[PDB]
């Protein structure tokens, strides 16, 4: 289960249009090309990704990737892969003001609804449609942030304290005392989602009027149950959906941060550098390994260096299917930063995950043994041996 | 100005701190009564690093004394420098942890931590520009380990910017004095690697070896061990207090010695050590200092550095000397011992020089090593930890105080992640 | 203020307490009359320590003791003895018959109507005390009031106080020597109470003390005075940590932490190394290595059991006098290098060490020699089960025919109590056998890399 | 910060930098490559002429010439002070050929981004060795070009001499300077780029050098400082560059930098910049055809 990688280029804003307004991103098929304005004579270096989105011209229909198109292309089959049972992850990436929140959250007041709202609509529509006497569904939700190496709850009411991070020996890292709440209607989870977005810490900077000062993870856990007393069991399947909105890398000179803003940017940069190190590794490791064929030596990826990578240990690697979405600023001024994103985005393609469904071995061992008995009995009786 | 707040926890920490304050007062010419009777003018140039000036031209150390047994406090007060400390900073309780980390961290220490933090806040707010904290204690003990970890976590929450140092005495392979040392050591190492910037590892076995072999002491006691640790403590902070041709702050050492955030465990050492009656034969010079510096037997952590590689080392010299000589000596040490330094950090040797040697020595120096071999200690502790956690040897005494097997399991897992991290840069062969 | 309360129950406990209080009075310089000429001569000090003695405004010092017994005679000796003025006038004597070597009589019939008065004074002392450290209960197995009344008192103390440490010093029946026919019944009956309620029980055997007196001390005809003095020296070494300064001081909570791996295996042996006469005091060095080696000798054990037949679960050494950690470390290493001393694989450390500066004192008219160094060792091992096994055997030989049972059942008990006590003792022996087993044979499943 | 703000405020005024470059081998910190490579933008955009001195070069000069077996920073600082005094003596004392800072900069920077000349001082000699040697003009002029006497660990014979400026102090006559320059041009080990037929600038000052009390330099009637723009310095920059890569592959010591507001990508940007300066020193060499 390789990590899917998608890239998306946004249109200009006030800052770039006031200054020089020349784009540098070209997009065609599954290829994205970035040119150097300072070295126009050099080769137009291009990178290949699975999915490429050109949101430059909204009203035009020439390869315009609306949010409906984006969701149908990435969130739809990610939601499907959740429906078999695999734990699924989405995570955003790029430099500041690139449009990570716009891709994930979007504007709740318009048809341009981000990934999270439309995944919510598809989930609720499907579970309402597919409800049956035996088939039944349960959905439970949570939403937390990492501000400055401190986990905070957003759906919870005002709690000045910081939640603790623990490590279950079998289930890996998790957050203790997280106000994880239930849902029975789309309107309820919309209300929880609005509350979480309001609770998020946001500050204004030169690069973005509403800049994310913290990382955030929206976490759904979805249980499918079989209410058949004859043969089936309850909680027969469980899946975990983890949608991650990361803060962008910042430069002090361009951002103009001072005091608390500068410290917040520094901490976000530390976390992003650690995550890049993990990505490079994850990618680099697979690389080395396959490149030849094998030889053991799994080395070690610094997951404890930051809380962000520690909490997302299972999502970056192991038991999960993960998708990266990268946001590009088309302006020439951001070129180097954009290149860096694309470079790390390329490495994100090389990561391989060991995805498993889950089931429940306590009962699936019994079911498998009974099925084996049935198969052997059928073979013996059909062949006249039994 | 850059001034340090000193904290002492547990019996071992209190003893080492008492000897350390004796050494510092002798260095700065502070009398036991608090008055100044020095000779050089540089002694009072930077007295405010470690002291606060009182009304009557006296100087009080900026120490905070912490324990859960009045006996140690009475021992410090009934001593040569008992009157130097401020009486209000003697924070203590009763019914000590009794070699139980859970009591020290959760049950008993949770009540005295508020008073200790109040005193810490009052002392820190009076500073002009605080630099950091340094805490002295033992990891294998009771109240010391638990309340030290608790105070470290609380202060790190309060003051994230300032540098944190710790002088930790840890268990040994042979020298064992309490039965539950692995449990306390494991939990202390978990809290330490979580929430510190520097941590100097001290060992009783190594100090005893230095006393028997180097110093030729027939009957060493805890006084000599505290003397050695105090010499190292003074050497680490010599540069803040006196001028030098090439200065070096604690922050500079932290930047130059910590390549990655979780690798902040250090092996200290000191030179010269002569044993008395052999000073006339030995010739004191920078080559001799360096040769004693990089000897395997001079380390205080009970690790053989030749069983690994040096990630990065730092030498701080004190006394008048030539920079060409010290630079050349460090270069020869790197070149001759080529197989004991990582090949991806060219010139992994920090050098600092100060012009004010100790009172009775023409030249002195201290050494701070960061090498992979330290992994052995952690590995050893882990083995012993397993040997008791498999059967739950003494576990109930902890679980009665509000603990669970999950906390122990994650502590052991974190130690395993640490030892794997260190082991990564041991094998040679790698890269362009 | 490390303050403990010493309770003495039964004749054995009372005589032990007499010897112990003689020793503490000699150690702290308090005269029999109760006054303290040392402070008057010097000017003042903390030698009138709160750990055993409480001071009043007149300069008098009273012990924190509670003597209890049903026979008037044993403590009527104390009231008319040398130390009449030392103790409080109250001495808690039932002017009635004795328990008559009957657990039921001492627990159910006559133990009542006195347990109240006793508990009330055990309070007037606790309330007077501040920062109470624990209780030290002295008694003897095989006795009526030494088995039943102690059981009732420990039950009520556990109900009332609960979390305070309750150390128990007791005398077990010997394998061969005995002074009563119904000792096995009482000793087996009280096993439930000393298992459930006591936090740590130190046990001694009279035959071992007689052997030590005969061989080491060259006393051909010892009496109870010498054994009581030895037990007093043991208790003094135990409690010396919380009275005097030392390089490494060990409180009672640390004893419980180190010597008790699990709740039900709190039965450590004890021993004293430099038991030696004045004539043999010469021609000997009495170095740290010598006393440390002597602590582990099978002959010097104070209970007739062989440590070589079992494995050591934990050890705790308390040194007194001119001792420096280099020699105790070297001695511990030397002991670890020996093959005969086997340690459980699941306790790699296996040693607790404490050092104190105050040397042991010599009782005038005694028999122990003055020494510069001493050590008291506590040793939690699996060999003790052997002794218990012997006792268990005796019980069956007396319970197969229900001999001497009509006396017990005539005071309140039934045969179900006997059966329950025997089953509980068997369960304890099974637990001791199980815990001494090695750790699972290396669970080397030999997993090849990833599953 | 200071160079940037000075460039914004004043701008037109000349800005001379005297800096201690990291040595090939010995140094007193493990993070020197990061700071040195990050300072490339400062030393290249805002500074009009940057001089670099290596500590090992001055150590070798002190050992060999002055016979000081155990030199310290005082001697290095005194030598640097003598260099700066030789540079600035024209603005103070009368002379036959006075060299102002403007004309000094004009004839030593052929192009804007190659303003990194080496420096050397000829009459570095002890009191004992001051005797037995004439110390004539030709001797000092030849001694300037020796690789042994250079103040940076870089061999001039591995590159080409782009430009040179000789500033004499003391009893010096133009005839001897012309003869020495002709003799140097006759020598073939010293290679000059074809597009600079003149090559040499000459300045003379009457004031002889002074001797600090308690110093090591002997009293000499004559002295000269040679300041030469050459392509060999690129090698001195490449060695350090290698170190940076060996420290940047694994992102060692990066968390300290990025925890103080700096972005990760600035390292790579500085690396590409320094890569450029190197290529340019390579391009400017290739002779014309
Ligand atoms: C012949 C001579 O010169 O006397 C020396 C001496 O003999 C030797 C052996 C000294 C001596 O040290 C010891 O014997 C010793 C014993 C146990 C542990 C440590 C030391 C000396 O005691 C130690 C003492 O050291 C100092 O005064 C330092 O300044 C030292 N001071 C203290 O530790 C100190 C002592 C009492 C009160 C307060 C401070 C110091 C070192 C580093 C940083 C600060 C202070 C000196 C000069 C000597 C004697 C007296 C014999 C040595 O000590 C030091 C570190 O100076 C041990 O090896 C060194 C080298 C010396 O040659
Ligand atoms: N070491 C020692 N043991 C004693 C002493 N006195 C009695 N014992 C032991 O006590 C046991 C008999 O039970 P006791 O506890 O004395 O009986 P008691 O205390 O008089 O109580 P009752 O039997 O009800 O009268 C014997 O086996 C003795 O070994 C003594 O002074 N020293
Ligand atoms: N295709 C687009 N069309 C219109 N507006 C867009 C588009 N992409 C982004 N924006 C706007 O650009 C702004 C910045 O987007 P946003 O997603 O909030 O930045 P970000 O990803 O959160 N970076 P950060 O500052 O770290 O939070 C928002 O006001 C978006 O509405
Ligand atoms: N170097 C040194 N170590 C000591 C001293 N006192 C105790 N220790 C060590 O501390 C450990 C016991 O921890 P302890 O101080 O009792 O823990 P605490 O009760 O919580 O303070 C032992 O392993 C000793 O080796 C001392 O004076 N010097
Ligand atoms: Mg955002
Ligand atoms: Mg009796």
């Amino acid at each position: 289960a390789s990590v899917k990688v998608a890239v998306r280029v946004r249109p200009f804003n006030s800052r770039e249009m006031s200054r020089d307004s020349k784009c540098i991103i070209q997009m065609s098929g599954s290829t994205t090309t970035i040119v150097n304005p300072k070295q126009p004579k050099e080769t137009p270096k291009s990178f290949s990704f699975d999915y490429s989105y050109w949101s430059h011209t909204s009203p035009e229909d020439i390869n315009y990737a609306s949010q409906k198109q984006v969701y149908r292309d990435i969130g739809e089959e990610m939601l499907q892969h959740a429906f078999e049972g695999y734990n699924v992850c989405i995570f955003a990436y790029g430099q500041t003001g690139a449009g990570k929140s716009y891709t994930m959250m979007g504007k709740q007041e318009k048809d341009q609804q981000g990934i999270i709202p439309q995944l919510c609509e598809d989930l609720f529509s499907r579970i309402n449609d597919t409800t049956n006497d035996n088939m039944s569904y349960s959905v439970e939700v949570s939403y937390m942030e990492i501000y400055c190496e401190r986990v905070r709850d957003l759906l919870n009411p005002k709690n000045k304290g910081n939640l603790r991070v623990r490590e279950h020996p079998l289930l890996g890292p998790y957050v203790e005392d997280l106000s994880k709440l239930a849902v029975t209607s789309y309107n309820d989870i919309q209300d929880l989602m609005d509350s979480g977005n309001k609770a998020r810490t946001v500050a204004a900077t030169n690069m973005n009027e509403t800049s994310s000062r913290s990382h955030a993870v929206f976490n759904i856990i979805f249980t499918q149950k079989r209410h058949d007393a004859e043969t089936n069991i309850t909680t027969e399947k469980v899946s975990k959906i983890s949608l991650v909105d990361l803060a962008g890398s910042e430069r002090a000179d361009s951002t103009g941060a001072k005091g608390t803003r500068l410290k917040e940017g520094a901490n976000i940069n530390k976390s992003l550098t650690t995550l890049g190190k993990v990505i490079s590794a994850l990618a680099e490791m697979d690389s080395g390994p396959n490149k030849n064929k094998k030889k053991k030596k799994t080395d070690f990826i610094p997951y404890r260096d930051s809380v962000l990578t520690w909490l997302l240990r299972e999502n970056l690697g192991g038991n999960s299917r993960t998708a990266m979405v990268a946001a590009l600023s088309p302006a020439d001024i951001n070129y180097d930063e954009t290149l860096s994103t694309l470079r790390y985005a390329d490495r994100a393609k090389q990561i391989r995950c060991n995805a498993v469904i889950n089931e429940d071995l306590n009962n699936k061992l019994i079911r498998e043994l009974k099925d084996e008995v049935t198969r052997l009995r059928d073979l013996l009786y059909a062949q006249g041996l039994g | 100005m850059r001034e340090i707040v000193h904290i002492q926890a547990g019996q071992c920490g209190n003893q080492i701190g008492a000897k350390f304050w004796e050494v510092i007062s002798d260095e700065h010419g502070i009398d036991p009564t608090g008055s100044y009777h020095g000779d050089s003018d540089l002694q009072l140039e930077r007295i405010n690093v470690y002291y606060n000036e009182a009304t009557g031209n006296k100087y009080v150390p900026r120490a905070i004394l912490v324990d859960l047994e009045p006996g140690t406090m009475d021992s410090v007060r009934s001593g040569p420098f008992g009157q130097i400390f401020r009486p209000d900073n003697f924070v203590f309780g009763q019914s000590g942890a009794g070699n139980n980390w859970a009591k020290g961290h959760y049950t008993e220490g949770a009540e005295l931590v508020d008073s200790v933090l109040d005193v810490v806040r009052k002392e820190s707010e009076s500073c002009d520009c605080l630099q950091g904290f340094q805490l002295t204690h033992s990891l294998g003990g009771g109240t010391g380990s638990g309340m030290g970890t608790l105070l470290i976590s609380k202060i790190r929450e309060e003051y994230p910017d300032r540098i944190m140092n710790t002088f930790s005495v840890m268990p040994s392979p042979k020298v064992s004095d309490t039965v539950v040392e692995p449990y306390n050591a494991t939990l202390s190492v978990h809290q330490l690697v979580e929430n510190t910037d520097e941590t100097y590892c001290i060992d009783n076995e190594a100090l005893y070896d230095i006393c028997f072999r180097t110093l030729k002491l027939t009957t060493p006691t805890y006084g000599d061990l505290n003397h050695l640790v105090s010499a190292t403590m003074s050497g680490v902070t010599t540069c803040l207090r006196f001028p030098g041709q090439l200065n070096a702050d604690l922050r500079k050492l932290a930047v130059n010695m910590v390549p990655f955030p979780r690798l902040h465990f250090f092996m200290p050492g000191f030179a010269p050590l002569t044993s008395r009656g052999s000073q006339q034969y030995r010739a004191l010079t920078v080559p001799e200092l360096t040769q004693q510096m990089f000897d395997s037997k001079n380390m205080m952590a009970a690790c053989d550095p030749r069983h690994g590689r040096y990630l990065t080392v730092a030498a701080i010299f004190r006394g008048r000397m030539s920079m060409k000589e010290v630079d050349e000596q460090m270069l020869n040490v790197q070149n001759k011992n080529s197989s004991y330094f990582v090949e991806w950090i060219p010139n992994n040797v920090k050098t600092a020089v100060c012009d004010i040697p100790p009172r009775g020595l023409k030249m002195s120096a201290t050494f701070i090593g960061n090498s992979t071999a330290i992994q052995e200690l952690f590995k050893r502790i882990s083995e012993q930890f397993t040997a008791m956690f498999r059967r739950k040897a003494f576990l109930h005494w902890y679980t009665g105080e509000g603990m669970d097997e999950m906390e122990f399991t994650e502590a052991e897992s974190n130690m395993n992640d640490l030892v794997s991290e260190y082991q990564q840069y041991q094998d040679a062969t790698a890269d362009e | 203020m490390r303050e403990c309360i010493s309770i003495h129950v039964g004749q054995a406990g009372v005589q032990i307490g007499n010897a112990c209080w003689e020793l503490y009075c000699l150690e702290h310089g308090i005269q029999p009359d109760g006054q303290m000429p040392s402070d008057k001569t010097i000017g003042g000090g903390d030698d009138s320590f709160n750990t055993f003695f409480s001071e009043t405004g007149a300069g008098k010092h009273v012990p924190r003791a509670v003597f209890v017994d049903l026979e008037p005679t044993v403590i009527d000796e104390v009231r008319t003895g040398t130390y009449r003025q030392l103790f409080h006038p109250e001495q808690l004597i039932t002017g009635k018959e004795d328990a008559a070597n009957n657990y039921a009589r001492g627990h159910y019939t006559i133990g009542k109507e006195i347990i109240d008065l006793v508990l009330d004074r055990i309070r007037k002392l606790a309330d007077q005390c501040t920062g109470l450290q624990g209780f030290l209960v002295f008694h003897s197995f095989g006795g009526g009031t030494g088995s039943g009344f102690t059981s009732l008192l420990m039950e009520r103390l556990s109900v009332d106080y609960g979390k305070k440490s309750k150390l128990e010093f007791s005398i077990y029946p010997a394998p061969q020597v005995s002074t009563a026919v119904v000792e096995p019944y009482n000793s087996i009956l009280t096993t439930h109470t000393t298992l459930e309620h006591s936090d740590c029980a130190f046990m001694v055997d009279n035959e071992a003390i007689y052997d030590i007196c005969r061989r080491n001390l060259d006393i051909e005809r010892p009496t109870y005075t010498n054994l009581n003095r030895l037990i007093s020296q043991i208790v003094s070494s135990i409690t010396a940590s919380l009275r005097f300064d030392g390089a490494l001081n060990v409180d009672l909570t640390e004893f419980q932490t180190n010597l008790v791996p699990y709740p039900r295996i709190h039965f450590p042996l004890a021993t004293y190394a430099p038991v030696i006469s004045a004539e043999k005091a010469y021609h000997e060095q009495l170095s740290v290595a010598e006393i440390t080696n002597a602590c582990f000798e099978p002959a010097n054990q104070m209970v007739k059991c062989d440590p070589r037949h079992g494995k050591y679960m934990a050890c705790c050494l308390l040194y007194r006098g001119d001792v420096v950690p280099k020699d105790v470390n070297a001695a511990i290493a030397t002991i670890k290098t020996k093959r005969s001393i086997q340690f459980v694989d699941w306790c790699p450390t296996g040693f607790k060490v404490g050092i104190n500066y105050q040397p042991p004192t010599v009782v005038p008219g005694g028999d122990l020699a003055k020494v510069q160094r001493a050590v008291c060792m506590l040793s939690n091992t699996t060999a003790i089960a052997e002794a218990w096994a012997r006792l268990d055997h005796k019980f069956d030989l007396m319970y197969a025919k229900r001999a001497f049972v009509h006396w017990y059942v005539g005071e309140g008990m039934e045969e179900g109590e006997f059966s329950e006590a025997r089953e509980d003792m068997a369960a304890l022996e099974k637990d001791y056998e199980e815990v001494g087993v090695d750790s699972v044979e290396g669970e080397g499943e030999e997993e090849g890399e990833e599953y």
